[PDB]
């Protein structure tokens, strides 16, 4: 109502599930961009975590599907 | 004297209606400058009386060289306010314009003289303008009780009434302060009070689980508000305003430069940095563009292009009410047959005569008043009759009338 | 006064039956030329007076060689206008073929004159017929009240009024104009305005209207005109006074192609005239619907293929008609003695039926137009059961 | 040169994020007098161009007496010929209020002069705009692709597109006629047209054939007010053989407060009404969420839609393309000490920091019909010709 | 000789294609005076060579006089027969109305012998017209077949087929009561038959859970339609016309009543009797005004204007099919491609050169007769293709 506004996020997806070292992730379909600028499609790369306290870091390892759904596994390698 | 669609209907038929309307989702009213005649304001006509006799060369002036004013309706009192005022803007412009410097000074002196007098009149009390409980005083009886009839009669699951005016008195939030009620108009702060058109969609929530609250929309604007160099809108309360500009304005002279907005005008276009008299507009064209919604006016004059407009291009919607009080209908009618009359009476006689039977015309001179039009609203019946044998009292009663 | 399936009924029993016949699924009117004697038009008697005043030697013409119209008839006023242009149309064309000049010339006259005459009786205004805001005067009352009646009798959901009629004359659109109300008659545009067939089957919707209705023409109109190419264009009064009009009216041009009207009897004879035939189709397919209420006003009982129509259309066991003549008994004497004409021959064979379903009024002035209005009820807003007042009046019977 | 807040970019990636817009729900199209200039049309420079050189004996009086002309713009060819009417009447209404005879025949020329060079400059068929069909002719034929190619994208359920526009010709309603399809510029009536603000809220169906929104900003050709305060409409040929000839064809005459183009007799409170509702209509469309806009032939040379249009960007939805011809001449400009308002705009939006606003420039690469290519794409005159035949 | 868009096409694509189009929403046929000759009737110009060669004395007098026929036309045998019999009754009707005593036995006795010649080849059987049960002989063998293959391949849920012509005769009529079908043509009762135009939309169906029935348009009329003197149109059967009329128009040399017979197209002008003539165009032209209709035709000349004017306009919808027979394309192009030839052949060959795929002529001598239109058409799978109940007919009779 008045001029005090909060929330400024975009993100790529959320976990969904933990498995002894090993991270399920859901990607988002609705957002008709996820511009902000960088994008990450491909294994290899790195994605973080916000844990309110500190950074957590992964590596994506796979792809793959099952409007369908798509899913990336990743592991973790420390934090900042 | 009571119409519905062109036909006549009787007292008892009209409440009967009237107590139906109130139970509709939506509910609002409009009233003019002749609501508040009896807290001790006064009209246009008033003014122009003042006017002519406070400053006799000024109008002498502007009858003899400008030819604004004819010698015949100075004295009739026929003079409209706002078209003069608006001549005058134009006047202004155009010797700005050309770069005449006499007869620039001369309008300004005449543009100051007319404000003052339309200040002057919606003070209401006088010298206690600048004191506290102004809402206990007799005079605001029915306002009080107007704002408490409103508010009773809703259900759980509904909205709150809503109330637009043309006034800049206050009257109305003088009233409502001495009840407790909470008014909402669009403003926040206490130590600076900015508008935020944002918080016209805000109400109350209970953290364990004040029920009562209402809306003001000021279409022409207010004696309080006043406008900073900074593109901003401020508001004080009446104690700080009169103590420190509108003192300036009454005793002394030659004052005015832009010190607090209102609109005597009739184009209101014009001005391309008022977004408070567009912001007002919007909400008031999109409360009647909803099913199930009722309207009652009181005390308009019927002389505003814009709300006449509004007012007729409503009427296709098959959901809407509005019922209009007017005392002089009859020589409304009688002028209009020969002719002749006003621009303001064709447009209510046309009104009466449509064959639709969503509009309802009150007349009748003393019985279409302020004090009256509230004594017609219905109080809520708690606990509706438990039992029937209500039927058995009528049937006691009635076989021996 | 008032019959149904044959026997009596009196007027409380036919206000209580009006007022239920206008809760159903279909309901639509048809206009003749008698709804519009109150605003300044005139009947096809006025005309026969108006050629054999206007013109004495076209009638001596007439009556001397060619036989076409007697004597007595003539004197009467009983000669019947429609039949008169078939007749001239065929000695036009016989004469014609066999290559005669001067019996060419004189039936060009009269039907130029015959056609000058009907389009007179048309424009209700006289020279203000090009002039704007036309529907603001006084005579235009009971159309306004018409309109408004028949469009707030509608529940949501349901389908929009329709309306029939065979005048040439601009009263419901001067009326309904004034009014704000839109009407759909299958034309579009505004700079080049063209006749769709499908335009009939729109309606409006709203975004986040619903006052509407139709509007059919059986015999063409005065601001309609073919432009020869297989197409039919619509402008508006004051172009249509600039361009043909006028010059029919007073230069006395010899009449062309200008304005597509139906003044005869057999209307089959012009072949590329697919206007009237998408006419009569959407007319035949509204009566075949279930649950249908009809209001009949003003037409005379003289077209062969409307009447002929109406009577198939009683097979179906949900279709309702009133019916308003004003001279009902005269046709009911006559057909007793041997018989009138064949116009009053079918409404005393409609009244004689046995059916549940055909009313006919009578009583000379009684069954007009302004008759006919007032007897359509009014919305009921904020309906009640109102049990308990009858029980108070209930118990006031028996204080009596 | 194609630039995204001081970047680059290549014509297939533009080609690709025109077509990704396309995909809202929302989409509008602002044009402007640069879309006339194809089908016979004009522009302010070349107006004021042909009235310096044909009315020269009056012109120092604009200067002279009454201060209405500033002498560098004069010489610069900058002018606005908007206010320039606007003033005009304002002065003869005053004078004509106060009984000044000598004064009141001197606005009436200069008055009768601009509306003939306004005029003239927009009928855009000569003598044959009283004409039918005038919409079937080859130079008509770009505008009816992007109304084709707005209709066919959007999805069912969809709303239908918007236009807005700040000419004020019978440009678009011939190609819409002659494609045959229905927009509500918000008249109704045939023997009397009147404007009515809520028709805005319609819309066809089937009771068991489409639409579109066209506002005009500066009002139209055919529009006027008569004696009663209400305001009319007519076609082409009514209005031509009504008042349009005569302004054309005679020498000196003047009417008064009658025209409604462009942006006139705004001191009626008639008149200003109908202005104010195109513009809060783009106001309240403007401001709403998963919008788009293609704004296209506009010179920025108004102080209003500037302001409206910045402030709507606050919100993340609101998407912006931009096409905009002569660009770096205007930043070599801005880079001397020399400039003009609206090239200072143009480049401030150049210089932004975000990937929302979207400028285009370069020669016949910016120009109204190489926008109609960019975006996406959707024997009967045998069969005439044969029935006409026969 | 088959094209589609001025390409050639082998038969298999041919036969491929017209198994594709009888499987659409509607379906309808088109025949004319060439597709009756293999029964027993003549065309046009059989008829002309007969009248000239009979009365030689009045042809001198319809020329040279009344002007009703070109030297050209009676030269080459180019007369429109029944476009004349319609003049020919109107020249009559204003003789007898303006009272020319002298002019009326000259169109009496003109009249009297084209309705001898024209009546005479629509018997198809002579004297065995009056007799029961003409259906069982081997002249109709294939219209069974056609309207046996029309209603056999049509899927629940679809209309019925529909058949218009030209032709005035009964052969269709007998052919139908011989499979015990049931043929719809406007038409009800037995002791008073009267024409009904809206049972047009009706249909059948069964109480216990049937589907055998058509509609049959005939656009000239009939031998057995007549107005009796009442002004209703009545029909009865082949004994009871031949022993009212037809026996002595056919041997009594000075016979003729007046407006009574409706064949071929004749009494226009009565407002009675155009009005049947009316439906059946409107009727048609509503047909093909449909999503997914496909038309064949076979055994029309294209000599006619509104007819063709009707099917251009059609084609201007990118959902309607058109198949065309004309045993005669190779004699129309040349005569076209060097100077031009006549009004049939140049709209035949406009409609050849069309590039569309919706066009399909087919030519070739007797490779496009009546007779080989119906074995291009499909044969149900499951449709009993033997004979086993004949067999145990003759049993029965056998027994005792
Ligand atoms: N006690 C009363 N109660 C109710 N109505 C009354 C009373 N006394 C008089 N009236 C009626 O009150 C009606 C209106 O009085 P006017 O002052 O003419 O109304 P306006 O047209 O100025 O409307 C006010 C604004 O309109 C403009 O836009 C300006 O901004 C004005 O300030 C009359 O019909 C009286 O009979
Ligand atoms: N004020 C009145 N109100 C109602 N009915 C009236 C009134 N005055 C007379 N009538 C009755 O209205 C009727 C008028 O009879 P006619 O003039 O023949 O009306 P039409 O429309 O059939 O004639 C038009 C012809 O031309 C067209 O092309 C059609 O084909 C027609 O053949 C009479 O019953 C009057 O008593
Ligand atoms: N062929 C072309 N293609 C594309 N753009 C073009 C073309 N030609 C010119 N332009 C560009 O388009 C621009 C158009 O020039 P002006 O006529 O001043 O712009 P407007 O009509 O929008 O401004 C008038 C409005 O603004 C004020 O409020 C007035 O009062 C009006 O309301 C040229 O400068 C070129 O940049
Ligand atoms: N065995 C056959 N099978 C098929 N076609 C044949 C056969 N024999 C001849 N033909 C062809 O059949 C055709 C005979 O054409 P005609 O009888 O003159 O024309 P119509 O039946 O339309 O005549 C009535 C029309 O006259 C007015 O125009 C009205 O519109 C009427 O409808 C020729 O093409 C022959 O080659």
């Amino acid at each position: 109502m008045s001029l005090f506004k909060l929330t400024e996020i975009s993100a790529i997806g959320y976990v969904v599930g933990l498995e002894g070292e090993r991270i399920r992730i859901n990607l988002h379909e609705g957002l008709q961009g996820r511009l902000a600028v960088s994008s990450v499609t491909q294994p290899g790369d790195l994605i973080g975590f916000d844990a309110g306290n500190i950074l957590v870091v992964a590596r994506v390892t796979d792809m793959a599907f099952v409007i369908p759904l798509r899913q990336i596994i990743a592991y973790a390698i420390g934090f900042v | 004297s009571i119409y519905q669609g062109g036909n006549k209907l009787n007292e008892d038929d009209f409440r009967s209606h009237v107590y139906s309307l109130c139970q509709l989702d939506n509910v609002g009213v409009l009233l003019g400058a002749g609501a508040s005649v009896g807290c001790g304001g006064k009209t246009m006509k008033d003014v122009w009386k003042s006017f002519k006799q406070n400053y006799p060369e000024l109008l002498g002036a502007l009858i003899d060289k400008y030819l604004l004013v004819s010698q015949i309706d100075s004295d009739n009192n026929l003079v409209n306010v706002e078209l003069l005022i608006d001549e005058a803007t134009k006047f202004l412009s155009v010797a700005k314009t050309r770069r005449c410097e006499d007869e620039e000074e001369e309008f300004r002196k005449i543009l100051s003289s007319l404000y003052k007098e339309v200040t002057k009149a919606a003070l209401l009390t006088g010298e206690q303008f600048r004191e506290k409980n102004q809402g206990k005083k007799d005079a605001f009886k029915y306002h009080k009780e107007l704002i408490s009839k409103l508010i009773s009669n809703r259900q759980p699951g509904q909205s709150a009434p809503a109330i637009f005016t043309t006034n800049y008195d206050l009257a109305l939030e003088w009233a409502a302060e001495d009840l407790g009620i909470q008014l909402f108009n669009g403003f926040s702060g206490l130590h600076t009070r900015q508008f935020y058109p944002q918080n016209f969609d805000l109400a109350f929530r209970n953290v364990n689980a004040g029920h009562y609250h209402a809306y003001l929309y000021k279409l022409h604007g207010s004696l309080t508000w006043y406008q900073n160099d900074s593109l901003t809108v401020n508001e004080v309360s009446a104690s700080q305003a009169y103590d420190e500009y509108i003192n300036d304005i009454i005793n002394k002279d030659d004052f005015y430069r832009g010190q607090h907005l209102i609109y005597p005008g009739a184009n209101k276009y014009s001005h391309t940095i008022g977004f408070v008299y567009g912001e007002m507009f919007r909400r008031f064209g999109e409360f009647i563009s909803k099913p199930q919604t009722a309207l009652f006016i009181n005390g308009f004059g019927f002389g505003d292009y814009h709300i006449n407009r509004i007012i007729l291009g409503a009427l296709l919607n098959p959901s809407f009410h509005v019922v209009i009080y007017y005392p002089e209908l009859k020589e409304a009618i009688t002028k209009v047959s020969k002719g002749g009359g006003s621009e303001a009476e064709k447009a209510i006689v046309t009104l009466k005569n449509m064959a639709f039977n969503q509009v309802t015309v009150v007349g009748g001179g003393s019985k279409a008043y302020f004090n009256s039009f509230v004594e017609h609203l219905p109080y809520p019946v708690l606990f509706p009759r438990d039992n029937i044998v209500d039927e058995l009292v009528e049937a006691i009663a009635n076989l021996s009338k």
